[PDB]
């Protein structure tokens, strides 16, 4: 970050399968707290 | 509860952004009844310090 503490951020990589030649990938940022998703402005990739 | 301080605001990377909304610290008169609610007992010394 900015003041110089360390996180985890997680990427998965998903498979699609509706579309071939298609993936989808998900960030994750990782705190005290737990493993908090990080969303994308104006990502196509939506989940329920 | 009529306690007033000074706010200190600083930068993300750390340094001091700013003092007291950009004014000078100056405290009340120490020993003067009429100026704080509560005054110091200076003992007879010099109570507008």
């Amino acid at each position: 970050d900015s003041m110089g503490q360390s996180y985890k951020l997680t990427t998965y990589y998903l498979k699609d399968q509706t579309q071939p030649n298609t993936w989808n990938t998900y960030y994750t940022v990782t705190d005290k707290e737990g493993e908090k998703p990080l969303n994308v402005a104006a990502g196509d990739a939506q989940t329920p | 509860t009529g306690h007033v301080g000074h706010t200190m605001k600083f930068n993300n990377d750390g340094t001091l952004a700013s003092l007291n909304n950009g004014q000078p610290i100056t405290s009340v008169a120490l020993g003067d009844p009429a100026t704080n609610t509560t005054p110091v007992d200076m003992n007879g010394a010099d109570p507008a310090q």
